[PDB]
RNA sequence: CCUGGUCCACCCGUGACGCUGAGGCGCGAAAGCGUGGGGAGCAAACCGGAUUAGAUACCCGGGUAGUCCACGCCCUAAACGAUGCGCGCUAGGUCUCUGGGUCUCCUGGGGGCCGAAGCUAACGCGUUAAGCGCGCCGCCUGGGGAGUACGGCCGCAAGG
RNA sequence: UAGCGCCGGCCAACUCCGUGCCAGCAGCCGCGGUAAUACGGAGGGCGCGAGCGUUACCCGGAUUCACUGGGCGUAAAGGGCGUGUAGGCGGCCUGGGGCGUCCCAUGUGAAAGACCACGGCUCAACCGUGGGGGAGCGUGGGAUACGCUCAGGCUAGACG
């Protein structure tokens, strides 16, 4: 059974670039939106629309890639270098305000999930809150 | 110049045999074998061939390369209009990476088309005469027109890029351009600038040279 | 310019009837402490002739190296099949601290203050290899502006 | 055992001049002069490569011999140094620098190191109007510096000064002369500083 | 004749009822144990024949248990894909068993070989993953000593 | 007053002689059978200095018990297979509660220690004085994404 739905997401999209895809669909929530919130909000992705894929609502998400390479094979510095699901279920890591995170010397993002809303460890941090720490992306 | 919808001619080649990755390139299938979409054709053509104006009013020099069989008495045609260099026969591991240990072969045509004028000819040991002469028969083959190489190459204009993944490797890493005419077969994925099309047939590989030709040419204004 | 750095000098071994005819093998660094280092690999029948290869294959292929003030930009794990290496930058004062090979590396890639880590094989080749790569993946925090456009 | 033995056979295990002696290291013989292969039997045989290890070792030393102070010192410096904001090594040289017998030093007031620490154990230096005998003592800035009421009258001491006619002062002091006095303005940079040592050579040592 | 699993199509019905799974219970090749039946062929042991320096073997002729049947016990194994179960995700080519389709082609499930990305110490793996991932169980933590010793549990015993 | 360890690799420090798989060294790899930078003395050298070595023991190197941060095709490692117990874990939308979870305020978290700063004893060790920090828990106030729970609704999982 789907056992972990973000994890599935995130790593649709992982799954993907590797093999350099233009859109990747994947099915869609109310959060898993919010999280493609912020991917596409950083930069990470084009963006993402709600598609009905038989019926059936998904989320297209839209690739970004870097140009393309010299000399021999000229696969495409990717936006998207890692990620992956920090809190798993069965092993749910909440974080503490002053426990956010820097992540790469700042230059990836942490989101997270705050009883104020799906964040980014920069917003986390203005908001001075924390919480569900999401997924670790850069 | 530019060409007309001729698709009496390159309308797709290869069977099932075909890179997942040429996809973007397919019409459809018909009677097994897949079709280029030609409207595409042109949109690539329109390209390669700016890149070439681009590189011969800019005096450059490009390798015709084609092992092929059926391109053999083409690519030999073709780069000599230009003065442009051409590998026709086959294609030596290294005329591009280990270009420098090659050129010397050049220099040994050099020193031997002097001595069969020079006086020095039937003077001397005859054994050695045939084992003299042979040599010239060999680089008269291979070196034919990699003698034009001064130095390394612009760009290179290869046929088929599966057969010449070879000639693709080298070049793809010392960073020179690759133009290749290809097809179902490629992977397109390292072909600098594609020309999407069937290429067994005399009557493909003869035009996209041709009016690649004639673009070089009317580049440098003869 | 550039300057030669030996990181190891090995005497391998063959095997034919009656003898076990030997050859060496040379791993240099090169660089010029500004920020572009290369690295080689050379095997040879005598050593003097073996680094003298080494030394070629290096100085062909080098790394630009970004470089903030003394340090890296950003911690970079790098796993290279079986070792590991670790990347951190440090601040003014702490000084280079790695192994024989990475620190040889980094050391003409002009670093001067860092924190390193070796993981898994410790095998000189692959972690300097490795350390190779590691330095390749590093981004400056324009390198990724830049790179996430729109 | 605060060393005392062969001094200008450090000057060549170092390859670098080492200003152990005043006067003399001076003149045609701090041995460096004439003399640059390090002591032993083997000092004029060819030198393998030295070990990553071998060459911080010896940058360490050469540091610390330069004080002449004992590594149980030395190392306890370097300990504080790590304590305190700044820059691990820069800040290390300034206590270096801080040391009571090497400000006589600087001041002009004694030939040598050697001779400097002689000058305090003694008791001929005065700091902030009572005497100190205990090198160690770390001079804050703004501490004025002298020589004994007693000792000025010094055939030593005398001859010293008459030198300083000539002779600028570190940047970071002042010294009256004509009263025998002298201050600490500041903690002397890395900018300010001569040594012909590499910092980071002596930090890295002490990470192994 | 009685009976389990399974696949496809239609998308009809329930409405998340799901995955895993300590201990437990059941199944569990071959040999082997009990009682009874049966016994053609084969064949431990055993009886002779030849071979050899010798032959307690390899070869030849016999041959009892056993091997077949019932009920009961034993429960191990190179019990191997030497690769736990379940879900999603990531180029293809080809051969094959099988189901639906508008059937020179599409579409589902299964078995093979080649192979992208990727992984891998390498061999290799590669939509039948040894790839990218989530859940849950099982297990490993230098070789020999030892799968021994002790203890307990099991079994008629052999033993496990 | 000056001593003690060390000078094959790790590991900074190399020669002569004695010796001859002996005598002996030795943490590990090893050294020694007449050419010993590895035994024994010597010169010389390195390191440290009223100390230097040695043995013992703790943490470290060891991401070699792996939360951080490991593994199981052949390296040690998937349970012989299934069944399902307890447990762990679980799909889409809506609302309530707000237990986990996050933020705030507050009491507590003695002193000494550690840390920063200033000072005391000619320095320092040692000591004083002042500042700052904190996890955990108590109470009060707040938030509601995500987990939990209750409610209602779905059909993509499952089942018919
Ligand atoms: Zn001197």
């Amino acid at each position: 059974m789907l056992t972990d739905p973000i994890a599935d997401m995130l790593t649709r999209i992982r799954n993907a670039t590797r093999v350099y895809k233009e859109s990747t669909d994947v099915p869609a929530s109310r959060f898993k939106e919010e999280i493609l919130r912020i991917l596409a909000r950083e930069g990470f992705i084009k963006g993402y629309e709600r598609v009905d894929v038989d019926g059936k609502p998904y989320l297209r998400v839209y690739l970004k890639y870097g140009p393309r390479r010299q000399g021999p094979d000229p696969r495409p510095e990717q936006v998207i270098h890692h990620i992956r699901r920090i809190s798993k279920p069965g092993r749910r890591v909440y974080v503490g305000v002053k426990e956010i995170p820097r992540v790469r010397r700042g230059l990836g993002i942490a989101i997270l999930s705050t009883s104020k809303g799906v964040l980014t460890d920069r917003e986390a941090r203005k908001l001075g809150v924390g919480g569900e720490l999401i997924c670790e992306v850069w | 110049v530019k060409e007309l919808l001729e698709a009496g001619v390159h309308f797709g080649h290869e069977r099932k045999r075909w890179n997942p990755k040429f996809a973007r390139y397919i019409y459809a299938e018909r009677n097994g074998i897949h079709i280029i979409d030609l409207q595409k054709t042109m949109e690539e053509l329109e390209r390669t061939f700016r890149f070439i104006e681009d590189l011969a009013m800019r005096g450059g020099t490009i390798l015709f390369v084609g092992t092929k069989k059926q391109a053999q008495d083409i690519v030999r045609m073709e780069a000599e209009r230009a003065g442009m260099p051409y590998v026709n026969q086959r294609w030596l591991g290294g005329m591009l990476t280990n270009f420098k240990t090659i050129s010397q072969r050049v220099h040994r045509l050099e020193e031997l088309e002097a001595l069969f004028a020079s006086p020095e000819i039937e003077e001397r040991p005859k054994k050695e005469q045939v084992r003299l002469k042979h040599e010239l028969e060999r680089l008269q083959k291979y070196l034919s027109g990699f003698r034009l190489l001064k130095r390394l190459p612009d760009a290179i204009f290869v046929v088929d890029p599966t057969k010449e993944a070879i000639a693709v490797r080298e070049a793809r890493k010392l960073f020179i351009p690759v133009i290749a005419l290809a097809d179902t077969d490629s992977d397109p994925d390292l072909v600098d600038y594609i020309i999407p099309g069937n290429d067994d047939a005399i009557r493909s590989i003869q035009l996209i040279l041709s009016r690649a030709v004639d673009l070089i040419i009317q580049a440098r204004g003869g | 310019d550039f300057e030669e750095k030996m990181i190891l000098i090995r005497r391998t071994a063959r095997m034919q009837a009656g003898g076990r005819r030997f050859r060496f093998g040379a791993l240099v660094v090169v660089g010029d402490r500004q920020g572009r280092v290369g690295l080689g690999f050379g095997k040879a029948p005598e050593v003097p002739l073996a680094v003298q290869k080494a030394g070629y294959y290096a100085r062909r292929n080098m790394v630009e190296v970004p470089l903030q003030n003394g340090t890296i930009p950003h911690e970079i794990e790098v796993e290279f099949g079986a070792s590991k290496i670790v990347l951190k930058p440090a601040a003014p004062g702490t000084g280079v601290i790695a192994g024989a090979v990475p620190r040889a590396i980094l050391e003409l890639a002009g670093v001067t203050d860092i924190l390193t880590k070796e993981l898994g094989s410790r095998n000189p080749i692959n972690i300097a290899y490795a350390t190779m790569e590691a330095l390749r993946q590093l981004r400056t925090k324009a390198d990724v502006e830049r790179l996430r456009k729109g | 055992g605060r060393y005392i033995g062969p001094v200008c056979r450090l000057c060549r295990r170092e390859g670098v001049k080492l200003y152990l002696k005043g006067e003399r290291c001076y003149s045609p013989k701090c041995a460096m002069e004439r003399r640059p292969y390090p002591p032993g039997q083997h000092g004029q045989k060819r030198a393998r490569r030295p070990s990553d290890y071998a060459v911080r070792l010896r940058e360490k030393q050469k540091l610390r011999r330069i004080y002449g102070i004992s590594e149980r010192q030395f190392r306890n410096l370097f300990e504080e140094a790590s304590k305190k904001k700044g820059v691990t090594g820069s800040v290390f040289l300034g206590l270096l620098e801080s040391r009571l017998d090497n400000v006589v030093y600087r001041l002009g007031f004694a030939v040598s190191r050697r001779q400097a620490r002689q000058l305090v154990r003694h008791g001929h230096i005065t700091v902030n109007g009572r005497r100190v005998d205990l090198p160690s003592y770390r001079v804050r800035p703004g501490d004025e510096i002298a020589v004994a009421e007693k000792s000025r009258n010094l055939e030593l001491i005398r001859q010293n000064l008459e030198a300083m006619k000539g002779r600028k002062v570190g940047p970071w002091l002042s010294l009256d002369v004509e009263g025998m006095k002298g201050k600490f303005l500041r903690l002397p940079d890395r900018e300010d500083l001569a040594l012909p040592v590499n910092e980071q050579l002596v930090i890295e040592f002490y990470s192994r």
